[PDB]
RNA sequence: CACAUUGCGCCCGCCGGUAUUCCGGCGGGCAUGCCUGUUCGAGCGUCAUUUCAACCAUCAAGCCCUGGGCUUGUGUUGGGGACCCGCGGCUGCUCGCGGGCCCUGAAAAGCAGUGGCGGGCUCGCUGGCGGGUGCCAGCCGUAAAACCC
């Protein structure tokens, strides 16, 4: 699932700083010697998070590992409540190197050209499945709790020590 | 018998999620030492 | 103030001096100790030498029988009609990157 | 920390920015020219071009030999193609200044001596053959002596032609190369005893002669009509062998025209050594060959 | 470990292998080429994994087993048919006469007695050759220029040539020759 | 938007989620020098309605003070001291 | 010894016998392996039932390949309970579809000549759809001779 | 660096004394905290990495009544709907082949049935021969051929 993401994203990434100066000269000696709108991956916390709450966006990524995780620690939440289709993505740096950046905390598909509309609507479709059914399963609940061998042990000795005779 | 049906359907599972890709004492490397090459003489003229 | 637009295989279609200019004699530092010139070539080289310099066949099969880097001249003349029978020969690249090793590799002292 | 970068881009999917990169890191796998400018080590080495012509020695030695070497990693098939160029047009130099003295045939190759400035000048070719590389021999290091030798033969050429008054670069034809003239691909443009061995005859060789090192020597030593075989290459004066304003020709086989001089390499070879026409009768085909003498 | 990915990935491509060599099998001669009798160097590059038993076939009759392989052909109208059915898999173009030199000067082999011997020595070049009148190297590269007579067993003692990877660098005419030096 | 969203989550101190997260930083801060550089800002949105930039000039030291008093009350406050 | 049955769906084009033989069979052991087709024409229903020989390897291997995204597909692997497993179920398992060119067998079937005798009487009976044909033809008002 | 004694260390360069090794002198430098930027690193901190691409004729050849036209090349996801037909079998009911109309996300829950040739596997008889085989990522459409070797 992370793959296809990455290969329709992938298609609409950022022009980079050296092809937009070149773009930029092009029409300038143009004009020396008329365009459809432009679509992109959308990303910035900010920027993004306008974007789910105006309903603009069609898919939303959120990087798993931003600390401090207040940032996004909401935006689960928010894409649910707006009914956005949402997921989670191991590494920011992934999501980074999408945009030309070197971390990006969410990224987000506003709206893709012709030629792909309907493979953004089949991974909206695979992912809102394959995943949320899943998260909706097991997302309410608390984490953690990987106690090994070793805790375990500790734990037998704790209590052994503590309710048996004396507090 | 069992135990390796499991074993190998769980090696399975596993790469088909995550793919196949998965002296003692420490010491300061030696590290990379720069010399000077300033951009301005400190003093114009030597003494 | 800058240069205009130029299309990429315009610009793919589109992308010296005399050494000794000032020059003038140095002392020779005492500390330079140059590689001496290869010795010159001998009678010995030619593939059409005088009949005095042909071998025995005795110490030509001694010689490719042992082992190699042994010898005291490391190679031994052969007469041959014609350079149609001459053949390329076989350790020069090996003898040359010897011969740069030399350069890069073996000591040097004024010996006299 | 270019190449770690360049790494960067690449690990990182900018392919057009690592492309970029690349151009700044000026590789040698596509430019042809060495990896670094050697200019000043040039300078403070070699102090005079008296100096530069006693190592001419080496660095001819090292650019023939992998001019005729096969491509590899430390030297790329454009480094050896550049090679090429300028050890054939160190060859005009010396065949247009009649510089070349004497030839040599062993069963090491061909050794050519020369004479420039009053420096003697000495280099050895293999014979043109699949030389067969044995052992522990990295390639990096004299590929590292290659790009030493082959500034060292830009700049020396450069002085040589702006010392005779021809211009640098020569004019080379690549369609010309492409249908194999080797030497012949060059017109040599200016700026705006040894000559007369073979001046007044005319040569042809034949399939089996070595091309250019007996092209090499008539040219340095005069003569200047040889035809030759079409597979030999381009350039021939007459392609045809039943041309007959034909004086000499070398066979190096196991119509038979009347007038008409057949003579073994050897003939050419002991003749730029002994400065004078030798006995055709004494070196015709079929005929025990008379010994070589070293020069 | 494979995946399901790859075997549909082969699976389609396999199934359009079928497709267009039932295709040449019904228009026996598709390839529109005019008779004349040429030469054509063809050099084997990774292709589709998995080769069909004819392309096979071709493959192992043409000694490009290996990858990034070249070699000389005569080119007659089973040639062509040939050719054009292991397309896909191969390089092909017309040869030029430094092209060969370069080629049999440098990476020039031969096969004797099963054994790759580098092509040191005309002595050899008789030993092996000769007996149709091809005396050195370079007679060699003159017949298989202006292939004469002889081109089936000539071909025969050249071993085919194995290359370089291309440092910096269907019928590509000419520009093969770029490719070959490219590799060479 | 999420700047408010930190705002109101930073309002909600003793909910469940800033209380396990102050309990690690706390241990994390201790394990740490009394004063140390920060990299990024752990309050974001307040830093910048106090006036932080993510610009070439702007810094963030995280430093640890000891509390309580002197019976005697220290005029200035642990912030000031800090 | 609790065979396990698995149904597949949303099977893209390629995701054949073989296909899925090698990769479950990579994931465990097959028993019985049939993706369903058409008779008329040697396509398939885009779904398939496997058998494999232990129903916990069939229950992972639903769970790790049930919602797939392959070429474009969800795919839908479910395991199957053994009560609904009909007995007939695995009739046309580990075999070849083979396709089968009726139009051209029909072709040839008209091209076959024979006594045309029986087909004599069959132009009786011709004769009688024809008067079929005209009674329905009365209430337009047409009227044809043979 | 040193109560600072006009003493003692490290890097680079120079000068004078027999000097490539020695002596002496000279010149430029070597404090800490912190900021910005370089470059070199370290981390059982995180991540990616066994590649779902394009790749048919963006025109060809043969022709005709000479300039337009013709032939060829053959390439389609599946399911459903008391709907309208043609043609082949079925005693008949009906079933197949082709259409006409409508619907569904690249949707989905047994319904698998037509005879053969090569080759694989296997059992018997005297390497050969005769039998079978829900086996063929081979063909083929009554027989049988071709690949195959």
């Amino acid at each position: 699932l992370a793959a296809q993401a990455f290969k329709l994203l992938n298609k609409y990434r950022p022009e980079t700083k050296q092809e937009k100066k070149e773009r930029l000269l092009r029409e300038a000696t143009a004009i020396k010697e008329v365009s459809k709108k432009p679509y992109t991956v959308k990303y910035g916390l900010n920027h993004v998070v306008g974007l789910i709450e105006n309903k603009k966006a069609s898919l939303v990524l959120i990087a798993n590992d931003v600390d401090p995780i207040e940032l996004v620690v909401f935006l689960p939440a928010l894409c649910r409540k707006m009914g956005i289709p949402y997921a989670i993505i191991k590494g920011k740096a992934r999501l980074g190197t999408l945009v030309h950046k070197k971390t990006a905390a969410v990224v987000a598909i506003t709206e893709v050209r012709s030629e792909d509309k309907n493979e953004l609507a089949k991974l909206i479709s695979a992912v809102k499945e394959g995943y949320l059914e899943k998260v909706e399963d097991t997302r309410k609940r608390w984490g953690g709790g990987i106690m090994g061998f070793k805790a375990q042990k500790r734990e037998e000795k704790r209590k052994k020590s503590l309710e048996t005779a004396i507090k | 018998s069992k135990a390796a049906k499991g074993a190998q359907a769980k090696k399975a599972a596993q790469a088909a999620l995550k793919g196949v890709h998965s002296s003692t004492t420490f010491h300061r490397p030696k590290t990379l030492v720069l010399s000077r090459a300033p951009k301005y003489p400190r003093k114009s003229i030597p003494h | 103030r800058i240069l205009p637009y130029k299309p990429p295989e315009e610009r793919e279609r589109e992308e010296f001096y005399d050494l000794w200019q000032n020059e003038e004699p140095q002392p020779p530092n005492p500390m330079h100790i140059p590689a001496p010139k290869l010795p010159p070539p001998g009678y010995d080289l030619s593939y059409n030498p005088p009949p005095e310099y042909l071998p025995t066949k005795e110490e030509r099969e001694e010689w490719e029988k042992m082992d190699p880097e042994d010898r005291e001249k490391d190679y031994l003349p052969t007469k041959y009609d014609s350079l149609r029978k001459v053949p390329a020969w076989g350790n020069f690249v090996k003898e040359r990157f010897e011969r740069c090793m030399d350069l890069y590799l073996a000591p040097r002292v004024r010996k006299n | 920390a270019l190449e770690k970068k360049i790494s960067r881009a690449l690990g990182r999917g900018d392919v057009s920015n690592a492309a970029r990169l690349e151009r700044n890191a000026n590789l040698p796998e596509k430019t042809g020219k060495p990896r670094y400018t050697l200019n000043h080590i040039i300078r403070e080495r070699y102090p005079t071009f008296q100096d530069a012509l006693r190592d001419l020695d080496d660095c001819l030695s090292m650019l023939f030999l992998f001019a005729n070497l096969p491509s590899t990693t430390a030297v790329p098939a454009k480094m050896i193609a550049r090679c090429e160029r300028l050890c054939h047009e160190f060859q005009h130099y010396l065949i247009v200044t009649h510089s070349l003295r004497k030839s040599f045939l062993s069963i090491k190759g061909i050794y050519y001596q020369a004479n420039i400035q009053g420096e003697d000048i000495l280099w050895l070719v293999p014979y043109k053959f699949n030389q067969r590389i044995v052992g522990d021999v990295d390639f990096r290091i004299m590929g590292t002596f290659v790009e030493f030798y082959m500034t060292l033969l830009g700049f020396v050429n450069y002085r040589l032609y702006t010392s005779i008054g021809l211009k640098y670069p020569p004019k080379f034809d690549q369609v010309k190369d492409d249908q194999g003239a080797e030497l012949a691909a060059f017109s040599l443009e200016g700026l705006n005893d040894p000559s007369q061995l073979f001046a007044n005859f005319t040569f042809f060789l034949s399939r089996e002669t070595p091309r250019q090192p007996l092209e090499f020597i008539l040219r340095a030593f005069g003569c200047k009509r040889i035809g030759w075989d079409a597979v030999l290459g381009e350039g021939a004066f007459t392609t045809d062998e039943s041309d007959p304003r034909i004086t000499h020709q070398i066979i190096d086989r196991p119509g038979r025209y009347p007038g008409r001089i057949y003579v073994q390499p050897q003939w050419v070879w002991d003749s730029i050594n002994d400065e004078e026409l030798k006995p055709p009768e004494l070196y015709a085909p079929g005929a025990q060959l008379p010994p070589h003498l070293s020069p | 470990f494979k995946r399901a990915e790859k075997y549909v990935k082969e699976y389609r491509e396999q199934e359009r292998e079928k497709i267009r060599l039932a295709r040449i099998a019904k228009q026996q001669g598709s390839f529109h080429i005019p008779a004349e009798a040429k030469l054509v160097f063809v050099i084997r590059i990774k292709g589709i994994n998995k080769i069909p038993p004819k392309p096979r076939k071709i493959l192992q009759l043409l000694r490009l087993r290996q990858i990034n392989n070249g070699v000389f052909v005569k080119v007659t109208k089973a040639t062509a048919e040939m050719i054009k059915i292991v397309e896909p898999w191969v390089a092909y173009g017309y040869p030029n006469l430094k092209s060969v030199r370069e080629l049999i000067y440098k990476r020039g082999y031969g096969k004797v007695n099963g054994q790759r011997i580098p092509l040191t020595d005309n002595a050899i070049i008789e030993e092996n050759l000769g007996k149709y009148g091809i005396i050195c190297i370079e007679d060699l590269i003159h017949e298989i220029f202006t292939v004469g007579p002889n081109f089936k067993q000539a071909a025969n003692f050249l071993w085919p040539f194995k290359l370089s990877n291309p440092n910096g660098g269907g019928n590509r005419e000419e520009h093969i020759n770029a490719l070959i030096r490219a590799m060479n | 938007g999420a700047l408010k969203y930190l705002e109101e989550l930073s309002k909600k101190k003793q909910s469940d989620v800033v209380r396990f997260l102050l309990r690690v930083r706390c241990w994390e801060y201790r394990q740490l020098n009394v004063i140390h550089r920060a990299s990024r800002p752990s309050r974001p949105d307040k830093a910048r309605r106090l006036g932080y930039k993510a610009k070439q000039g702007y810094v963030i030291y995280r430093v640890r003070v000891r509390r309580g008093g002197r019976q005697l009350k220290y005029q200035r406050s642990l912030r000031a001291t800090a | 010894s609790q065979p396990g049955v698995m149904y597949i769906a949303r099977l893209p084009h390629g995701f054949y016998e073989h296909e899925l033989r090698g990769y479950f069979s990579q994931f465990g052991e097959i028993t019985r392996l049939r993706v369903v087709r058409n008779k008329k024409t040697g396509a398939s229903r885009h779904r398939a039932f496997i058998e494999f020989a232990d129903a916990e390897v069939a229950d992972i291997a639903a769970r790790t390949m049930d919602k797939y995204l392959l070429f474009g597909h969800i795919l839908t692997c479910k395991i199957v309970p053994p009560a609904q497993v009909h007995p007939d179920l695995f009739k046309g398992a580990n075999r070849r579809f083979k396709v089968v060119p009726w139009n051209k067998m029909a072709g040839r079937q008209l091209e076959r000549p024979l006594s045309e005798s029986q087909w004599q009487v069959k132009v009786a009976k011709e004769e009688q759809r024809r008067a079929a044909r005209a009674e329905k033809l009365k209430e337009m008002g047409y009227e044809f001779e043979a």
